[PDB]
């Protein structure tokens, strides 16, 4: 919990040790807050079960500036890079049903936390 | 890539925006000695139909997404498709 | 190969096979000088860009990932931002480097 964030936020990894909320702070409705993640999840980071299957959708460093709209934002708060895009499903894929329906169970999860 | 034009015509494209108002569908021959025209669709839909046009000469939908202000509107801007 | 998100960069497969054009749409990259569109990982700033893209864990922790189908298919959108530490020694450079790289095809 101590070494794992001395790390700057964008290159943390969330474990059971050091989770999701710990690294990346709450799910939220703000511009700089994240929404992804349901509480096994939140809770587990890349010790959940089926991180691997959420994983393949990440960018690697070349995709991340490759893909995204890249932008800069000045404000009172600092400095941000701001980053947009869209990855497309492989739906000839055998486990485009399964993928769907493991993303659909974590966006947007916490606005339907008991 | 994202815009498709189904026979019967149909425009369709995901959101690709950071909380959408309403979008701007412009439209004329690529090319072409006009204008394009315009008109708009709720930020609801992502679907408009396209009656009128030539078959033989190309068009150009632009879809454009006026939204809230907000770290991403800097970097932000419209999906386009040419068919016939 | 590779499907388009875990792809690689280099001097043999350059950005703009890999990742298409640099463009002003919503779904077109928008980051390279000609430089970098050229060499890719291979660029000899690319670290001191590269320390600023998530990791997976981060990219799933951080962002604003939603779904979005069509015709086209089925799209995982993203949208996030990544606080530069303005006390680093190097944060100017980090900065005017990563603004050559932004917009940089309106010149070329």
């Amino acid at each position: 919990a101590a070494e794992a964030s001395k790390k700057p936020r964008q290159k943390r990894t969330a474990t059971k040790a050091y989770n999701v909320t710990q690294a990346f702070g709450r799910r939220g409705p703000e511009q700089t807050q994240g929404n992804f993640g349901d509480q096994e999840l939140i809770r587990q980071g890349t010790d959940y079960k089926h991180w691997p299957q959420i994983a393949q959708f990440a960018p690697s460093a070349s995709a991340f500036f490759g893909m995204s709209r890249i932008g800069m934002e000045v404000t009172p708060s600092g400095t941000w890079l701001t980053y947009t895009g869209a990855i497309k499903l492989d739906d000839k894929d055998p486990n485009f049903k399964d993928q769907v329906i493991l993303l659909n169970k974590h966006i947007d999860a916490y606005k339907t936390f008991p | 890539e994202v815009v498709v034009a189904t026979p019967t015509h149909l425009i369709s494209w995901p959101n690709l925006w950071y909380k959408v108002r309403y979008y701007r569908i412009t439209y004329g021959e690529t090319g072409g000695n006009s204008p394009v025209q315009e008109f708009t669709v709720p930020g609801s839909k992502s679907t408009a139909t396209i009656s009128g046009l030539k078959p033989g000469v190309d068009y150009t939908i632009t879809v454009y997404a006026v939204t809230k202000r907000s770290f991403w509107s800097n970097s932000a801007g419209p999906i386009s498709i040419n068919y016939r």
